[PDB]
RNA sequence: UUAGGCGGCCACAGCGGUGGGGUUGCCUCCCGUACCCAUCCCGAACACGGAAGAUAAGCCCACCAGCGUUCCGGGGAGUACUGGAGUGCGCGAGCCUCUGGGAAACCCGGUUCGCCGCCACC
RNA sequence: AGUGCAAGAGCAAAAGAUAGCUUGACAGUGUUCUUCCCAACGAGGAACGCUGACGCGAAAGCGUGGUCUAGCGAACCAAUU
RNA sequence: CCUGUCAAACUCCAAACUUACAGACGCCGUUUGACGCGGGGAUUCCGGUGCGCGGGGUA
């Protein structure tokens, strides 16, 4: 920028996107990665391989596709993330993927945390990958169960429209359910 | 020679030039690497791990076999045969 | 001492003032010279360039320079005319002053170091050659054989 | 293709040089020898260039210097058109010197000795330590320059 | 276009640079929250060569905690003009600083693919006295 | 790729600037703190929950060369320097010829306002 | 800028700063380079492993003292485990 | 802005050249056994000069 001496970042550090100094140490492992990503109203979950010109997404689950097996709630929440971690999950497991190692990006290692949701699902679906249990939510919340009592105080639905008004963490079990068997793309 | 430390003389060749600078792209640290593939070896000023004796940048030897993540590459220092553990950071294949 | 010791430039460049200390002062006393006020808006342009590469000692330019504006005082004090050295003694000299025994000698002056066909003083002058003259007495006192030219200048 | 002619002695001669007129099969002084021009060739002779004469013949000249210096890899033998004939793919002494201009093949594929044992210059040449363009008799030389000194050390 | 371009408060910081405090309680009454330390950098001969030291406190404020405060702050002060940032900023008074800016501000102070806010969307010394000066007093 | 995610090369991609784009969909800004989580003080950030509004930021799309960068033409320059050779010149410093290579500065004119890979997606 | 100290080199979502926690400055045993280019030669040094035990981290992972190149010492004898 | 100069311990640049490995040609080796391995015996560790590049030194 200022002259022939001046060092400009890899671009994707100027687009304050990728973490090198992360990505390094998790292409250690030699493992697949599982990379979780957040969007305001959705949730991404993909099966990342190395590549001779970049990096090879060997399967994928977005949480917008996920009405595609019956959802008709919101897709940026926890019961969402889960069930989007699972579909990559289980989509890897058919693609010949066993194994994979969590990358968040640049979202923090909060517990119970969407991104560990993501984790959980993708464990559950088959995927053996390195975690530690008591740093994801507690089933409940999983379910989406802290957003019904959210509901609870009430006196106005908690989603506009949407679907019900006293919202379900039930049809999170009728989805989980479902992916569990069968179906296409899967 | 004033001194005769490993790093005696290599103000060159391990500086970078202004450009460079900085953290490498990990891509070239995780690369893997055949028992038989021939390897140019030059050490990354800026990855301070896995480098070998200076006297050696410039050799291109034949992996052969692997340390921890480390490699062993075979070379012949003039007349003699010698193996370096070297990591993928300061290697790149031949031709 | 003679310029023989020094007049060749088969040593090293010895100029990092870092490394260097007790470096005697210049002789030289100014570089620009006549009417330095106006810039070369002048019709006649000559030069005395320098015919072998050499040393020369800040003594010589000095000695050098003084013969050749000392007598532009033919043109007078606040005379017409501007005259330029444009070469500085950067080289450090060094002198032996044990026996041949830590011989590394001691800082003793500087040299400004010119390519032969460089162009050492410049002078601008209007057809007025005068300057001409002053330059016979200046390549009278530096080491090498030099060609008085003339550029800007087809009043002959 | 080239004819190569040593003219300059070992004596104080670079190693590297000296190497490399020895596997352009040329030994001695006065050795004349055929190279083909290519890349690998040309950097050879280059390196010798001080030390040698070298052009290109003509088709007579190679086959005067043929048929009074050329060699089997073995023995005194003259190589004449019957030998040519009776040893060779070729019928005469011009058909071989026609295959060997055109680079085709070589003295050794038609089992012969690499070098042509010439025969100081007649009259004497133009001196060693000048190159052509100087009056001297070393490095490149024109078609006719070349056979000049080739047939004066026929 | 507007709406997303009128001007809003983003926090008002209320420190006092004492040199040694005492002072936060003011503050948190002042104000409606804790303070915090002031720790200084350098050592140096007003007997302040402590690094790690407290020297003073500071509050920011935001939302109602920074409107309901400057519903008295600013009426506590009189100056504007020449005292304004060049980012559409000014302090006055104990320190009462109020940083302004348009609503599209997060996008410099996020984590993920942050980016520095262009000059054009940036509040400037005028289209900042307008949207105060807006709000219950004069300018200059 | 009518706006996405992960990247490779890491300025040909930087700096600066102009125009365009969101009617359901995308990314955002945005709205909001019961929860998981959070600020040595602040739901600013981080985290979570969500759509009343908007395309003004960002982002994506199209484009501008003033600065920086990459490559090319012509000039500088076969100059500077240089591997090999010489009973060539020069008091000498040094130079010259032959042979094999061959620059930098700078000027003028083009190029460059990224390219490519995997996945997903009216 | 800073990174304990020469000089040169490395480093920016860090190798720097702040905070918190921790004792891997751990035991055992090697591979290799260096010391000594090439090319034999000890002590010392370093790089990279393994076995065991641990620290921190969600985890990949990092920790074989300090970002790298100086800070070192045979046999005999003594004391110590 | 304009204008005058430099660097063994400066570098936005940058050769010739030296150098690791590989292929090709050459030359060489497979009765002259190369390349290499093991063993016996040395001598040697005052060097000098020319040319090119040097560092010191008035030389
Ligand atoms: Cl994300
Ligand atoms: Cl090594
Ligand atoms: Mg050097
Ligand atoms: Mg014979
Ligand atoms: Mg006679
Ligand atoms: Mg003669
Ligand atoms: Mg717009
Ligand atoms: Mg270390
Ligand atoms: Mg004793
Ligand atoms: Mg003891
Ligand atoms: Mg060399
Ligand atoms: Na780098
Ligand atoms: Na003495
Ligand atoms: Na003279
Ligand atoms: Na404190
Ligand atoms: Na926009
Ligand atoms: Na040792």
């Amino acid at each position: 920028a200022t002259g022939p001496r001046y060092k400009v970042p890899m671009r994707r550090r100027r687009e304050a996107r990728t973490d090198y100094h992360q990505r390094l140490r998790l292409l250690k492992s030699g493992k697949p990665r599982l990379v979780a990503r957040k969007s305001n109203k959705h949730v991404r979950a993909q099966l990342v391989t190395l590549g001779p010109n970049g990096d090879d997404t060997l399967a994928s689950a977005h949480s917008s596709d996920l009405a595609e097996y019956g959802w008709e709630a919101p897709t940026g929440n926890m019961p969402s993330a889960y069930l989007t971690g699972l579909l990559a999950g289980l989509r890897a497991q058919e693609a010949g993927v066993e194994e994979a190692v969590l990358d968040i990006g640049l979202n923090s290692p909060t517990p119970g945390s969407k991104v560990f949701a993501i984790q959980e699902g993708a464990i559950d679906a088959g995927l053996d990958i390195p975690h530690n249990d008591d740093v994801l939510a507690d089933w409940q919340r999983t379910r989406g169960a802290h957003i019904a009592e959210y509901d609870e105080q009430l006196e106005e639905p908690l989603y506009s429209g949407d679907f019900d008004a006293a919202d379900l963490p039930e049809h999170f079990d009728e989805l989980r359910e479902t992916l569990l068997d069968g179906d296409i793309e899967l | 020679p004033s001194s005769n430390g490993p790093l005696e003389g290599t103000r060159g060749k391990l500086k970078n030039k202004p450009r460079d600078r900085g953290t490498s792209p990990p891509q070239r640290a995780v690369e893997e690497f055949d028992d038989g593939e021939k390897v140019h070896l030059k050490i990354d000023p800026s990855v301070p791990n896995g480098r070998f004796h200076p006297r050696f940048d410039g050799q291109t030897g034949t992996v052969e076999g692997k340390q921890g993540d480390a490699y062993k590459v075979d070379i012949v220092d003039g007349g003699k045969e010698k193996t370096i553990i070297v990591t993928a950071a300061h290697l790149r294949r031949q031709e | 001492k003679p310029g023989a010791m020094y007049r060749n430039s088969s040593k090293p460049a010895y100029t990092r003032r870092e490394y260097i200390s007790g470096i005697p002062g210049k002789k030289i006393a100014q570089f620009d010279m006549g009417n330095n006020g106006a810039g070369p808006t002048y019709p006649a342009q000559v030069e005395l360039v320098v015919e072998k590469p050499v040393q020369i000692r800040h003594n010589a330019l000095e000695a050098a320079r003084v013969a050749a504006n000392r007598y532009v005082q033919n043109s007078g004090a606040a005379a017409n005319y501007k005259f330029r050295i444009r070469k500085f003694p950067f080289h450090v000299i060094r002198e032996n002053k044990d026996g041949m025994r830590a011989p590394f000698g001691k800082p003793v002056g500087t040299a400004a170091r010119v390519h032969g066909a460089n162009h050492i003083f410049i002078a601008w002058v209007n057809p007025d050659p005068n300057v001409e003259e002053a330059w016979r007495r200046a390549k009278m006192k530096v080491t090498p054989t030099i060609n008085i030219d003339s550029s800007p200048a087809g009043n002959a | 293709m080239h004819a190569l002619v040593q003219l300059r002695g070992e004596v104080n001669m670079h190693t590297d040089i000296q190497d490399t007129l020895e596997m352009l099969n040329i030994h001695h002084v006065n050795h004349c020898t055929l190279v083909p021009e290519t890349d690998a060739y040309r950097g050879m002779v280059a390196k010798v260039n001080d030390f040698v004469a070298f052009g290109e013949p003509s088709q007579e000249t190679l086959e005067t210097v043929l048929a009074t210096r050329a060699e089997p890899l073995e023995g005194d033998a003259d190589v004449d058109d019957e030998w040519v004939a009776e040893h060779t793919d070729y019928d005469d002494i011009s058909g071989l010197a026609f295959a060997l201009l055109s680079e085709e093949t070589t003295l050794r594929e038609q089992g012969l000795s690499p070098t042509l044992r010439l025969h100081p210059p007649r009259g004497g040449h133009d001196g060693v330590k000048h190159p052509v363009k100087e009056g001297g008799q070393l490095g490149k030389h024109d078609t006719e320059g070349i056979d000049d000194l080739l047939e004066a050390m026929r | 276009f507007h709406e997303m371009r009128e001007p809003r408060i983003e926090k008002v910081v209320v420190h006092m640079g004492i040199g040694h405090a005492n002072a936060e309680d003011i503050l948190g009454e002042i104000t409606g929250q804790m303070p915090v330390r002031t720790k200084a950098k350098r050592t140096v001969g007003e007997f302040d060569i402590r690094e790690g030291d407290p020297i003073g406190a500071k509050v920011t404020l935001r939302d109602e905690m920074a409107e309901e405060f400057l519903q008295t702050a600013l009426p506590l002060a009189e100056l504007a003009t020449s005292q304004f940032d060049d980012t559409g900023n000014f302090s006055f008074g104990l320190d009462v600083t109020v940083n302004l800016v348009r609503p599209g501000y997060r996008v410099a102070k996020r984590d993920k693919a942050s980016r520095s806010i262009p000059t054009k969307h940036r509040l400037n010394p005028a289209d900042a006295v307008a949207f105060i000066e807006s709000t219950y007093d004069v300018e200059v």
